[PDB]
């Protein structure tokens, strides 16, 4: 009652939708329960109830019945949609964001998931592996117990062990290398 | 030349700013300009620019030459809306005199701060500067003083959000210290008082720009920046979504927004998160994500003081603040760094009528000389005070451990809490059974029997609950529904407190 | 709960005269001043037995939580006294400074020290050579009634001085820089002590007197990694929020952002005086000329011209930054006059649920 | 040259001002300088000058030359005491650039106004100027705006007294219109918007300086100046004595000062002042002088609207305001001019907690088209409102006539008065007996008998007193003692009134 | 109680007193009920109760008993005093 909110009068949504390696031009508008969407010149009508909390979203696209799942959503345009069983990664930007995003530096970072270091000082009480052992993602490798609390160190990469650098009985500090994966 | 022609040329110059070649440098550098950033931040067509024709009045050192007369004087100021809600913004323009602060520069910022206070609208600043404009001398110092006075006056009246998207040096570095949240951009933003050139001249130590004041340092080690985002476009996209959580003024209730997530659903996933083995850690974040509306949680300082989790979320449409322990890190123990982050977050949420939900699992305090010499006593009192002072609804859930003085620090019911629930694995005690029995039963025979008797009676949630410390002991699967119910009835709760000129937090 | 509720309503003073462990250690953190007794008192959460069990470090009782540690290195205790009898004797005298409640004015007590006497001893304390330090305490002692000054944390953050004194019978709080230590530069530790002292004096209607001589901030990674930005904002806020009379005297240097942090007139100050040696600038003449005049011929002439015009107190005073430039010998009388007319001053501020200091 | 030598030379220049030859002109002209005037106004040794080293920052039109750098920039500002009581003053210095207003000029005045409001101290201005400093252009217009804003904000908070001791033109002429009292100096001061040169250029009329804006015109015909004094020295001597009447702030009670005049003495001189013959006038001033402490009365606007008397006096040490009719002039009838002077005086005294004493003797309103076309209805409502709004003690004495609507306008008991006394000659009626009988008894026989019956019953003070219009009918000799008693018991009286954003006087 | 008043510490009153056509130099000081007044080098001591409201003011000047009446007073220095029956105008 103090600060009235005015709904933006948006007639059309002009989106730049990036799939695998192509950027598509999509224009959508809302007419209630149905979105009229033009995808690179093709007309589609997507009708639903659009209950955004349910894990299963049922939509009808030009009479075709589809069920999709939205698995993740980010403010940066990333959305993970499971469609026909396969998860597709789509990045949806507005026309303005897509035109300015071209000025961003394409920096390349390093994937440091094969190098497993101690996150916490203490004594190593178990190592589940030896060189050659298979390792799954989330697999417990080492168990360090300081301050009356068993802390499990897990792998971030699927692979095999190349070397076990710290053994059970050894005392390790923060940042020390425990196990090296392929 | 007619009057109208002159005006049109003045508009085109203000839009260009420092010139196309300086814009080209900004884009080469992977940065957006100040005006492009506003277009992304605010609703399309909602932005109204103020004082676009203001110029500096300094005539010394050649500043009277027409070649130095840049309309707008290095800042873009004005008002707009984000999703229909009024907001005041400013963004510093690096292409004109390096983004340095002039007298008039500060003025323009002060004027929109005065309107925002008058109407009750938030202020978002996008900072990028090199420091004071030394050509004017002491006028830029008066500029800083006027901004600082507004930033202090606005505290507790409107929220103030600062995003740093470039270098920041000199007096400019203190405005983010006066606002409520500070965000940065990874590997693009810096925050330092003096540059590496001064550091090397004063002390015999080598350091580079990224090491002295980089975004990674301030989000991971100093605890100054609340979160760094990958780039300019992602930073503003997340800033819009963050904006949607906050009220426009402290006179407003926590925002309530349409929500499709039923408020009365059960969460069976909670019943088995907490292990029965006391030395097995678990991830508190799994509990937070499963309770909050649509599993959306905004985490603040993910890489600093990892033993305590603070952030924003929505339950049944209403914005709430969440604080909890992280047993995965340092057994969930409190230390200096965790107390600092907690007290600041709690204090903001209380000031702007945002309810608090606390998830307690804390075995005590981190021991050692590193904490004692650092003033752990002084800093721990910050979190105790921040909860005790609060007048907004407080709902606490105790998941497993709460030993010692940490029980009361983590928003116990005895600090004027509203509701406090325990899970079946909760244990509230002065200390664990092993220490307590060795102290209570000293020199007696058959201590092992005394140990069994003590554990059976006290190592559970009952000696606290039967005394009124806990309101109910609940199945974890019902936690979300129980909290939602409390939030929807405590929202109209008011309390009285004696008059005070102002609070006196231990600092 | 009571210690928090009483804050800003009645002053709470805690003297620790023995061991303190467990939850007890947090009540002094909620009260306004904490004092200790040398080599008799301790303040720790857990004992040395727990520390050695958790981490492989050796420590004794005096090292873990002794009075010397808390008054010199952690900044927790405001002052340690030699023994129990001396501690209570000084506590009675300290008590006499404070009001009984925040609803009361600063106490006024019979005083025999004439309020209008001159202090010739001040005129030559501040050297003309910019790299010669001096002791700020000589100025503080010569101004205050009967040369009595109660110094808080004498051994912690020595680059800033805070304490209590009386001028014309009325209790005042004094804050100032100490150029003798680290050139009078601000750092993390000095900002913490300053903000806490200023906040107490404001809450209980005790006027503030500020003696400014600050060349900037302590540079280096030790301060940047420690959050110097965050901590420096604590002292700026503590002064800006204040509603009690504020009288500032600038003795020599005030460079950069430190000018405003040390209670400048632009933070709703009442009076601000400069001594003839005061210099207010963004930076010193050497840095400013090298930046302003870059690549030009005859820079040495530009250096002389800049120093003659700006290396004094005039470019600030002619703008309204300074109310008068006074002979140091008259400082005490000038301050006494301001205190006796600002005592009834009230200001309005917008309603707030509670303050939000940067922490 | 050393720093100390430069400072000493800057002090000597500020003291000299515009130079000795310009001072010589001021003395030839029979005027004191701005600094000499302050020494006379304030207690010896109590004056502290502020910002003596401030200079203008305008560098255009040759203003950057050292020959134009006059420290003090044409105003003397500072604080002091009069009889131990704190006061803030400023005085405009005509010897530097003609006393014209610069940006910095206004600033210095604004700063002392801000202190005076903060501590609760009065401000006295000594004005002398030629107008804006056109060399700066629009900065002097901003100067006026800032002064005007302070003068309005201070209204009702601290009293503001202005004495004009020289010419005044341009925007400067509006500050005395915002302050509470304006005084002038005969044949030395002027107050006009534009000079005679503009008047003759616009309209074909001849006028000189003394005719257009002289002190005699403003004290006798326009009603702008409250009193003119013979010369500069006498003007400041009377100003000090005037100062002693007023409180320092509206938060203070009316000043009370040591008094030797017994509060309970009789005044036999009053019993025979009012004649029994209804067409014989008398001098109200004889009553005012005989009641007030030690027969000291400060009369305001002695030569304007002579049919109503307003001024200050003290009774039993306490400052009071006095308003009364003057039957010697226009039968004591109200007109436009008398209503304007009355409402303004009453409003000031109410705002600063100064009790009111009213001496009523008013037969009605001045008839004729001169008053009707002038808005007598609109202007008469000003005095009615000014009394009705008042919340300070009001004591009314009715000496002889009060006919018609004028009865209520002159602070009747029905406007929340405290006490109202009548003298034996008082007569309260809608109209005189002659008009009333001719209207009541129209067409009846033996009207002459009806005339005698009406006069015997109604031509006295009884039909009003028996209804509660009058609290007592008192012998005139006891008036002073009766008033003194009321003042010493009504001084602690407070009343409640509904909340209002601000008053809405008819204007 | 809000604005303390400080009595000016005036040690001596240096006055210029104009009579008929001469201007005299008079310096006065107060010692309670008695004013020590030097009139052009002559020492006089004027003692009274100084009740300023009474029409009859009784003073003792060096042992000499006088009665005077103050008939008028102005801020401009004018004061009319009746002395031995004759009204004198002193500024
Ligand atoms: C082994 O004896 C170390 C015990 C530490 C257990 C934890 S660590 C922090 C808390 N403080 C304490 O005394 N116990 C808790
Ligand atoms: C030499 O170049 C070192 C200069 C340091 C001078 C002092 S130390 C702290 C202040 N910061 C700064 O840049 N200068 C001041
Ligand atoms: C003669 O009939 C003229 C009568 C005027 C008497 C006075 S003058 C103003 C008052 N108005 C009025 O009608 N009577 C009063």
């Amino acid at each position: 009652s103090r600060m009235p909110v005015i709904k933006p009068d948006i007639a059309n949504w002009e989106l730049s939708v990036k799939l695998h390696d192509k950027v598509h031009t999509v224009v959508a508008s809302n007419n209630g329960s149905v979105f009229s969407v033009e995808v690179d010149g093709s007309k589609l009508n997507v009708t639903s109830t659009w209950n955004l909390a349910s894990p299963l979203l049922s939509v009808s696209v030009d009479g075709t019945q589809r069920t999709v799942q939205c698995l993740s959503r980010e403010a940066g345009g990333n959305m993970s949609i499971q469609f026909l069983g396969t998860v597709y990664k789509v990045n949806i930007l507005t026309r303005l964001a897509a035109e300015l995003n071209k000025f961003m530096l394409e920096k390349v970072t390093e994937d440091t998931s094969s190098v497993l270091r101690s996150p916490m000082p203490g004594v190593v009480v178990a190592v589940s592996v030896k060189p050659g052992d298979a390792v799954a993602e989330g697999q417990e490798i080492c168990v360090i117990e300081a301050m009356k609390m068993q802390n499990s160190m897990t792998a971030g990469k699927t692979g095999t062990v190349k070397s076990v650098h710290c053994q059970a009985g050894d005392t390790v500090g923060e940042g020390d290398l425990l196990v090296e994966l392929e | 030349t007619s009057v109208n022609e002159r005006i049109e040329n003045k508009r085109r110059t203000a839009l260009l700013g420092g010139g196309q070649r300086r814009i080209d440098a900004q884009h080469k550098r992977g940065k957006l300009t100040a005006r492009e950033r506003i277009s992304l931040l605010l609703d399309p067509g909602s932005f109204v620019e103020s004082d676009m024709f203001v110029e500096h009045r300094c005539a010394d050192f050649g500043m009277a030459a027409d070649k130095n007369k840049f309309p707008g004087d290095s800042v873009v100021t004005g008002r707009g809306r984000i999703n229909g809600r009024l907001v005041y913004v400013f963004s510093q323009d690096f292409t004109v005199f390096g983004g340095s602060l002039s007298g008039a520069h500060a003025q323009k910022i002060c004027k929109i701060m005065d309107q925002a206070i008058t109407v009750g609208a938030p202020v978002i600043g996008l900072n990028d500067s090199g420091g004071a404009r030394i050509q004017e001398g002491v006028e830029s110092l008066a500029g800083y003083a006027d901004i600082f006075l507004r930033n202090v006056t606005a505290s507790g009246v409107i929220p103030q959000i600062s995003l740093i998207m470039g270098p920041c040096a000199g007096g400019a570095v203190y405005s983010p210290a006066l606002t409520d949240f500070t965000f940065m951009v990874k590997d693009t933003s810096y925050l330092f008082i003096t540059g590496p050139d001064v550091v090397k001249s004063v002390t015999n130590e080598d350091v580079t720009q990224e090491e002295l004041g980089g975004a990674k340092t301030h989000t991971t080690m100093s605890g100054v920046a609340h979160r760094a985002f990958e780039n300019d476009v992602d930073a503003l996209c997340n800033l819009r979504d963050f904006f949607n959580y906050l009220p426009l003024s402290s006179q407003d209730p926590a925002p309530v927004r349409e929500c499709h997530d039923p408020s009365d659903r059960l969460v069976p996933e909670l019943d088995t998160i907490v292990p029965l083995e006391s030395t097995k850690a678990y991830n508190m974040v799994d509990i937070i994500h499963s309770v909050v509306d649509e599993r959306e949680f905004f985490e603040i300082m993910p890489n600093y003081a990892k033993n305590i989790i603070v952030g924003f979320a929505r339950m049944n449409g209403r914005t709430v603040g969440i604080v909890g322990n992280q047993p995965k890190v340092a057994s969930g123990c409190l230390d200096i760094n965790s107390s600092v982050k907690g007290a600041r977050f709690v204090r903001f949420c209380d000031a702007f009528n945002i309810p608090l939900i606390t998830f307690v699992d804390v075995p005590g305090f981190l021991p050692g000389t590193a904490q004692e010499y650092g003033g752990i006593i002084r800093h721990g009192a910050k979190l105790l005070y921040a909860f005790a002072e609060a007048t907004v609804p407080k709902v606490t859930v105790i998941t497993r451990k709460a030993y010692g003085g940490a029980y009361d620090v983590m928003s116990s019911k005895h600090l004027c809490g509203d509701t406090n629930y325990a899970w079946p694995t909760a244990e509230i005690a002065v200390m664990g059974a092993k220490g307590a029995v060795e102290i209570i039963f000293k020199g007696h025979e058959n201590v092992e029997a005394a140990q069994a008797e003590y554990i059976e009676k006290f190592a559970n949630p009952f000696p606290a609950a039967v005394r009124g410390f806990v309101d109910d002991i609940i199945q974890p699967s019902s936690t979300r529904a129980r909290i939602c119910c409390d939030l929807d009835v405590l929202a109209s709760k008011k309390v009285q407190r004696p008059w005070r000129k102002h609070a006196n937090i231990p600092l």
